[PDB]
């Protein structure tokens, strides 16, 4: 969903499920390719 | 009116610096219920004397 | 009206949207990496163009 091709609009929403896999929250944020990172419920170092 | 009533299930999801808003909420809350167990029970002790 | 013992004086250059990273209690490039205040920081900093 990061590299994909097209997105969608605020009118046609798109969902996706994801479960039963290993994550990496750790390079979400390092990277250089975003400017707003900032959360409600959870730290994001404690996301790990 | 905290996020939830187990105080490891803060520290281990918020940052200290707003940590500390929740856990004040769990400790104001729990004062108030020792007081009251303890002024109902100093009026059972002067009944039984 | 009012003043202090002693106030210090810290100096360097930032980026144009790096004004936000130097303030106390948050994260982020600066503050995680290069320079980051304490949560009971008295005192406050200046920026100019």
């Amino acid at each position: 969903v990061f590299n994909a091709t097209r997105f969608a609009s605020v009118y046609a929403w798109n969902r996706k499920r994801i479960s039963n896999c290993v994550a990496d929250y750790s390079v979400l944020y390092n990277s250089a390719s975003f400017s707003t990172f900032k959360c409600y419920g959870v730290s994001p170092t404690k996301l790990n | 009116g905290a996020i939830s009533s187990v105080l490891n299930d803060i520290l281990s999801r918020l940052d200290p610096p707003e940590a500390e808003v929740q856990i004040d909420r769990l400790i104001t809350g729990r004062l108030q219920s020792l007081q009251t167990y303890v002024t109902q029970q100093l009026i059972r002790a002067a009944e039984i004397r | 009206d009012l003043c202090f013992t002693n106030v210090y004086a810290d100096s360097f250059v930032i980026r144009g949207d790096e004004v936000r990273q130097i303030a106390p209690g948050q994260t982020g490039k600066i503050a995680d990496y290069n320079y980051k205040l304490p949560d009971d920081f008295t005192g406050c900093v200046i920026a100019w163009n």
